[PDB]
């Protein structure tokens, strides 16, 4: 059974950078689009980071500029650099893939999903 | 001297101009706004994973050095014109053998506005790459990318950008359609950027979404596949004396399942795993097979080797096999209940 | 008489400007169109195309162009053309295209005293196909030329047919092995993009396809091979190895004449009319292989424990029905798709 | 003697044609035929290369010197009128460009101007394949100028007008070389009347591919079927499964045989002996079918009948067929 | 502007026909590639077609300018009047520089005169493919970057970054095989006319399995399996151990004859070859079988195991299913 | 700078140089040496008659106007300057559409020695004409030539001719076979005169030894063929009989034979003869066919339709005079025609 198995940090400084990481096992996705999400309390998924096969990084409006992704296609993994975090990014960063079939931004196209990591940004 | 006028502004436009450097080289970005009309969304070839589309691709940027004052407006110029200005070397990230037309002349317009806005379209038959995910094959869906963005110019000198709301950007014309097997359900438009090892980049995106119409395989593959799971059905309904003809269902129907699976994954890549449809020939290809199994097993109690002559009632006869009454109901429920499982995985999906 | 002509091509080409239409910012040139079909190489189903080659000729009047004192039609070498300006015309069905290049580019310039230049190029365009092959192969098919300029509006161009019904010759001396050419029309209209309104020509086809092959190879094979099937009636049921084989082998050899036509044909979604056909006689073979199990089954299983529980009433009774329910198929099947 | 070249183009104006309002030029053609290709039956095609020669007099490149003649490269073909002669029946022609054009260009001092280039064209060839595969064919070569009507260029063969190689190394797989003509017609067309110079190669098909391929196994398999008359009645699974395959063969072999054709929608010569073949094969097992029904529910003497019927009925039509495509 | 009379004095009487230093060192031209995709790599043509972000790097001091802080990124029509090097592939089968919208170029001076040489290359390079452990076997498909006019004495070569100059070949996905390893070769090649520089990326393509075990084994196990349904049907029924036989040894014809149309005309048997002829032999066995006992109890009848007529039934029954299971042992061992 | 004296060598070359006219125009001959490197000899297609190979066709002649005193004797220069300079029109005669080079710049190479002697070599992609006799198919052997000598230019004005011993002058890459179904035997050069219509031509010519590898036709044609031929053999071993048995070999595998007869012209041109494979297949179907023609022979004599028992001796039948023979003679005689047959063509 494909796990996408995630990594990172809980607890971060405001104005701390972060490095969450989402490795890969099961399946080979170095043809699906691995993308990172964001689900605040009391709020529904909202889209964070997207790397397609060719290396094109789609960035969420409210998030750009702050937030790298990088995939490892080798380790069959990808990385979201958190920064410059402020205290309304506080929630729990979901990883996904998958191929995007009405999506790259909708979060209905993605098959496979990560556990999820609490990110706390303290101020 | 009528048309000298015109002719004094072109080469008063061309005198201090350089078409190698690009507009405001260390001034500032160059926004490049682009729009793409499809005219035709080509024929999808699986066995190569790619596309076809037809495209009136649009630009639109800014260019200083060719401000003029003259009785018009906007100068709709040839093609020529378009050579010795600069044009930005946009590209396709996926495009495989793309042809720009000059039939019968190179099909590019441009557009001198009075204040230096540009105008430039093109007619391309990009050929561009697809990535599929054939495991739910026919039965699926692909999101096949339009991807383009600036050759040498990074994101710090040339920036793309959708005109008028990127969504409705890209429209598709609704007399070519192009697509036989495939369709198309509608395209989504991002914007991204690559980390080459030149520099950052501006890439536009257009993902294409298609649905492959099944009608095709049912007709060729799963038809054929029933009806032969069905023929070797039949022989569960003869008498076991008669084994010169029901030898002859439960083999053929194995020669025919033979020939169906064999030939149902021509004009697809050689893929590394099984799809959908694999795995309903190869169920298919187990109710023919054992099919046969179960007849070795009436010939292997059968005593009598004569059949019953009509004159008598149950010399000894062989009686109707109790594997045979069992087996003209669970061969066809077995099959039926694998063929509602199959059909209800994948259809909801 | 020869240096006159030479002196007055030097000045007609003196300070020409081809970056500028005639009237260029006046009244649109009228271009008029002139096409001589060679001929219609391939129509392929499987690309959806079909490939056309034609002498297409173009009318314009540009008064720069306009000399005076020679009374000729000064027919110039066609590397001029290259230093006039010609319309930006372009085919929207065209998927690959080329002006031919033997022994030279074949075109022509016949610059005309009054200013009238005639254009002509030997085109081979594979221009695109969308075919309704719902009634393949008992169909006719609408296969279209979209002549278009590109980069200049109807406020700078304007197109028509030379004589609008007689435009386009050679179309009654096209032989297409297969297809039919009925009719042809011409068609002048406008379009309207994001950039402007834009003037169309349009030369259709109605290619008629003939049924000359499919008979031969499909149809006729698929009638005999059916009747072959019926040969099990007359034989006795206590051959089991007998009835068997005929309606065994024939499922067979239904089956590996649909396995051929798939090869031909295109990822088509929809049962055609031929696939409304191999499947129809598909069924009274498979009918007549379990009309036989209905037969061995009451002899032997109904045994010991239309009319019925008879065997050779069944016998009787499907002589005469499968060649009046297989005679009924074909009249419903040869007068809906005719 | 640069100089003579110089003096030669200084002045020259190529976009005109000589004698522009004098006369016509006549313009001498001369075609050595390299090789003829495979006459493509599916496309209708047939592609030959050519070494094609014009001779004309252009009074402008007359000069006065010693040498008498310049043979000269392809560097100054772009710089003289060189006649517009397209191949009129031509679908993918091609000069060669390897390793340089290979053009060839000799002016004589009297004006007249040779020029030979090597060409290869996929003309077209309309196959009227009825007697199939017994056919003569003359597949026509057809060339004139573009631009130039009757009035301006007119064109004319030598009398060594048509040179013909060694006829082993032609890729004629099929056809073999039987003929070879010439004619001069006018065409008219909408720009002009054209003089339209046009070649005919005769070709006659050897008929030896389709008589290994088709015509043998399905006679062979005709008598396949015969095989089951001297097979007894009573017989029942023998005699009808070697009815059936005989049916099943027929089918294969009527599909493989119009692979090579196109989709003609006529009846040819092949295809009328293939339905024929069916129906030897047909009514071997409507034979049987007829045979084991009225002795087991004179027509009891049939097989002594049909051993003699069905050979004589055969080879009765093989003396109709191959007669009425080879005679009369 | 002031950038428009700095490439002004760059190109005044700029000699393209002269290498930079022409009487002195070799230029160093460091190339770096990144792969795009690996489009088709057909057994049958022998060849595979490469697309790649081709890059070279060199230095001309012919093309050094001051003043301008910026990296001057170029139209792509400049590359027609500057030097560039003539590098070839040997294996170049049919290549193409792709030219949608413009010819994909890219010309970025630096100010110490290092130059940027973009190319985006569409190749079909050659590879002659060792058949014999097909479809098990590994590949190899190089690509020889080599320069035509200029000896060693003129020009040098060298991948930058070491083992970090191809990169993408990671980001690749074909449907057939699976990419294991690339490497890097720097060396010199001797012709007739001088010593050649040459640069070669090689690859290691094994193929996956999963496609011929659907296609082409796992049929043929099952039809092999079907033809030993003959060892307990019973002796008399002589139509029926016959029909079994006939269409097995017709049904391993399809496989055979189906197999042919999508492969080269090798010479050598191949582990698929190897196979299918391995497992003819266990159909054809098999009914050879019955022959022998249609012969001991009718033609031996009225004049290991014994001629006991079910004692070669019973006998065969358990070696043939022991047999094929033993051939599959030495097979899946001897290739896998 | 430092290379404004190569550039003043280079424009004092072109000054008055006219490509347009052969060096020695009035004085003498143009004795160009040629020199071939074969990187790589393509495979050989049967379906056209042609092959493929890639070259090095390297060329050498004097040309007297080139002459120069510089700093350095050989000007390695670049391909755009022999676009400037006469270069001669060698053409292949039995060629077709064959390619030149053009990644990433045209491949081509011009040296200018200090005594006026050029080395403009090419990297071609030659499809020449090879005609095929394939009456030995497939145990045969081709002689497939290349033939190339100028267009322009007559015995009178360019001579070719080879350098360093003729037969040493092509040679072939070792690790450049790229053939999977010939063998390359070595060649064999020559020089000739063409007589044409416009003169006489210097024509050098190259003949490349082919010979075919057997073994994809023995496996894929041969062993079907003759695992059928034995297969209908086996129906001898039957009883008299099993009539609805033994009708099943002698159709099946008339049907058998006649797929591989189809399937096995597939890999030919349609050529209008028959090739030595074509006269394995029609004597391995004479024999299938007769395997038929015995059966029907011995079930026209039998009387009893029930078979033998295992507990008797009712009249049953005999074992079949003619069987007990044709187990000897159909064995042996398709045993006599394989020492014909494979000792007639390999040679
Ligand atoms: C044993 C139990 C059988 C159980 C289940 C068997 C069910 C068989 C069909 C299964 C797929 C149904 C389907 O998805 O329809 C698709 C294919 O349908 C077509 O496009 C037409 C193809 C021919 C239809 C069947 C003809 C039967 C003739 C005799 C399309 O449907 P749409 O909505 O028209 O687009
Ligand atoms: C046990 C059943 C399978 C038995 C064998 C299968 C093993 C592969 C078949 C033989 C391959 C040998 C071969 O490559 O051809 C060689 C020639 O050899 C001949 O020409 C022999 C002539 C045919 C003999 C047929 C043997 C029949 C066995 C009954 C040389 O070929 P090349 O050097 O590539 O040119
Ligand atoms: C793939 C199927 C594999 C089945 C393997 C089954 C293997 C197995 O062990 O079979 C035994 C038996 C055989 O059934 P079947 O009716 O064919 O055999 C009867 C049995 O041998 C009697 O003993 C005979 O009578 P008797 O001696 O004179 O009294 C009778 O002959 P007669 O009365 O005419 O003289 C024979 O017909 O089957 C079942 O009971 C149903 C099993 C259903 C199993 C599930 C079937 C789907
Ligand atoms: C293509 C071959 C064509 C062969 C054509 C041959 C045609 C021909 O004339 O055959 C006659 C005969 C048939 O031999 P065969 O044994 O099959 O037939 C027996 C024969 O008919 C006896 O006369 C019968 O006995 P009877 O006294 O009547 O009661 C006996 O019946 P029964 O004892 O069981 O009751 C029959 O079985 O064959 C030969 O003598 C050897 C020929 C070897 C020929 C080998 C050629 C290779
Ligand atoms: C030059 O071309 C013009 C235009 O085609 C010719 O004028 C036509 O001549 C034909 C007879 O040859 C008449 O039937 C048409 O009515 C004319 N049309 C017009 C618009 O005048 C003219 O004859 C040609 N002149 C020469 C010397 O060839």
């Amino acid at each position: 059974q494909v796990q996408l198995q995630e990594s990172g940090g809980g607890l971060v400084q405001a104005g701390g950078s972060l490095r969450v990481s989402c490795a890969a096992s099961g399946r080979t996705f170095t043809a699906y689009i691995m993308a990172w999400f964001r689900q605040a309390p009391g709020k529904e998924r909202e889209f964070l980071a997207a790397m397609d096969q060719g290396r094109i990084q789609y960035y969420g409006d409210s998030v750009r500029g702050r937030f790298t992704i990088s995939r490892d296609y080798a380790k069959n993994s990808v990385d979201l650099q958190l920064d410059g975090l402020r205290p309304e990014d506080t929630a729990v960063y979901y990883c996904a893939a998958g191929a995007g079939f009405w999506g790259l931004r909708t979060a209905s196209s993605y098959h496979y999903w990560g556990q999820g990591t609490q990110v706390t940004v303290s101020s | 001297d009528n048309t000298t006028v015109f002719t004094r502004i072109l080469d008063r436009l061309l005198d201090g101009y350089d078409n190698r450097l690009r507009p405001g080289l260390g001034e500032r970005v160059t926004e490049v706004k682009t729009d793409i009309f499809v005219t035709s969304f080509g024929p999808v070839s699986d066995h190569d994973m790619e596309y076809t589309i037809d495209v009136f691709f649009r630009q639109s940027w800014k260019d200083e050095r060719l401000k003029f004052k003259g009785p018009m407006t906007v100068l709709r110029l040839n093609n020529l014109m378009a050579s010795k200005i600069w044009t930005p070397d946009t590209f396709f990230h996926n495009g495989k053998k793309s042809v720009a037309h000059n039939m019968t002349m190179p099909n590019k317009l441009l557009r001198i506005t009075e204040d230096g806005t540009l105008l430039y379209t093109m007619r391309l038959t990009v050929r561009a790459e697809c990535p599929m995910h054939l495991e739910d094959f026919p039965m699926d869906a692909h999101a096949c990318p339009l991807k383009f963005g600036s050759y040498a110019y990074t994101r710090a000198e040339v920036v793309y950008e959708w005109t008028r709301e990127p969504a409705r950007s890209v429209v598709v014309a609704e007399d070519g359609s192009r697509l036989n097997q495939y369709d198309l359900l509608g395209q989504t438009v991002d914007s991204g950027i690559v980390q080459s090892s030149t520099g950052e980049y501006v890439v536009m995106t257009t993902h294409f979404h298609l649905k492959r119409k099944i009608g095709y395989f049912v007709i060729q593959t799963y038809l054929p596949c029933i009806m032969t799971v069905i023929l070797s059905q039949v022989s569960f309904w003869l008498n076991r004396e008669s084994v010169p003809a029901r030898t002859v269902f439960g083999v053929t129907t194995v020669l025919t399942m033979t020939t169906l699976s064999i030939s149902a994954r021509n004009s697809l890549p050689k893929v590394a795993y099984a799809t959908a449809m694999d795995w309903f020939i190869a169920v298919c290809y187990a109710f023919v097979f054992s099919a046969l199994i179960e007849f070795a097993t009436v010939n292997y109690f059968t005593k009598r080797g004569y059949a019953w002559d009509g004159k008598s009632v149950v010399k000894t006869f062989n009686s109707v096999s109790k594997i045979d009454r069992l087996s003209r109901i669970a061969f066809p429920l077995l099959f039926g209940i694998f063929n509602l499982v199959y059909w209800a995985t994948y259809l909801n999906r | 008489n020869m240096s006159f002509v030479k002196e007055t091509v030097d000045k007609l080409l003196k300070g020409y400007d081809i970056r500028l239409r005639p009237d260029f910012g006046g009244p649109p040139v009228c271009v008029g169109m002139n096409i001589d079909i060679a001929s219609i190489d391939m129509v392929s189903e499987v690309n959806m195309d079909y490939t056309l080659t034609m002498y297409f000729q173009q009318y314009w009047r540009d008064k720069r162009l306009a000399y005076s004192g020679i009374p000729l039609n000064l027919t110039l070498d066609n590397r001029v053309a290259d230093q006039l300006w010609v319309p930006d015309t372009y085919f929207l069905n065209d998927k690959k295209s080329f002006v031919h290049g033997v022994t030279v580019k074949n075109r022509m310039i016949r610059l005309h005293p009054d200013g009238t230049v005639l254009y002509g190029l030997r085109i081979t365009t594979t221009a695109a196909c969308m075919m309704d092959l719902r009634r393949y192969p008992l169909d006719e098919q609408n296969c279209t030329l979209e002549i278009e300029s590109y980069g200049y509006t109807t406020d700078d161009i304007e197109f028509y047919w030379r004589g609008g019904d007689k435009a386009v010759t050679g179309v009654e001396r096209i032989e297409l092995p297969q297809f039919s050419i009925v009719e042809h029309r011409l068609v002048s209209r406008n379009v309207v993009f994001a950039t402007g309104a834009y003037p169309r020509l349009s030369l259709s086809f109605r290619l008629k396809r003939n049924i000359g092959y499919f008979i031969l190879q499909t149809y006729m094979p698929s009638i005999l091979i059916t009747i072959l099937s019926w040969v099990s009636f007359w034989i006795n049921y206590d051959a089991s190895a007998a009835r068997v084989a005929l309606g065994i082998t024939t499922v067979l050899t239904m089956t590996t004449i649909n396995t051929h036509l798939r090869e031909t044909l295109p990822k088509i979604p929809y049962v055609k009319a031929i696939d409304m056909y191999l499947m129809g006689c598909f069924v009274f073979v498979f009918l007549a292989l379990l009309e036989y199990a209905f037969v061995n089954y009451i002899f032997f299983g109904r045994g010991p424990q239309p009319d019925l529980t008879d065997v050779n009433a069944i016998d009787r009774w499907s002589r005469i029905v499968f060649p009046f329910t297989f005679s009924l198929f074909n009249l419903v099947y040869w007068l809906y798709y005719v | 003697v640069t100089v003579i070249l110089n003096n030669l183009l200084e002045g020259y104006d190529n976009k005109l044609r000589p004698d522009i309002g004098v006369k016509p030029t006549l313009i001498h053609t001369d075609m050595y035929v390299n090789s003829i290709g495979p006459v493509n039956a599916i496309n209708m095609e047939y592609t030959i290369d050519i070494f094609f020669a014009q001779t004309w007099y252009d009074r402008r490149l007359k000069f006065n010197s010693t040498i008498k003649v310049l043979r000269l490269n392809s560097n100054m073909v772009g710089k003289i009128w060189i006649p517009d002669t397209f191949f009129r029946n031509s679908k993918k022609a091609d000069a060669h460009w390897i390793t340089t054009p290979n053009r060839m260009l000799r002016i004589w001092n009297d004006g007249r101007v040779l020029y030979t280039l090597r060409l290869t064209i996929d003309a077209e060839c309309q196959l009227q394949l009825h007697n199939f595969p017994m056919d003569e064919h003359s597949c026509p070569l057809e060339f004139s100028s573009y631009g130039y009507p009757r009035e301006e260029i007119v064109y004319q063969w030598k009398r060594s007008s048509v040179e013909v190689g060694d006829t082993r190394s032609w890729r004629l797989y099929q056809f073999s070389f039987v003929g070879l003509r010439n004619t001069t017609e006018v065409v008219k067309t909408t720009s002009g009347d054209y003089v339209v110079m046009s070649v005919y190669f005769d070709l006659s098909r050897r008929m030896g591919y389709f008589t290994i391929q088709t015509y043998i196994p399905c006679t062979l398999i005709v008598v396949l079927s015969w095989v089951s008359f001297w097979i007894n009645k009573d017989a029942v699974p023998a005699r009808t499964s070697l009815g059936i395959t005989t049916v099943l063969t027929m089918t294969t072999l009527s599909t493989i045989a119009r692979k090579s054709l196109p989709k003609v929608s006529y009846v040819t010569a092949m295809d009328l002996f293939v339905s024929v073949c069916f129906i030897f094969v047909f009514s071997a097992l409507v034979e049987y079918g007829t045979l084991h029904y009225f002795v087991s529910n004179r027509i009891a003497k049939m097989d002594s009948y049909a051993r003699i019927f069905f050979p004589t009925a055969f080879c009765l039509f093989n003396l109709v067929y191959w007669v009425s495509y080879l005679y009369l």
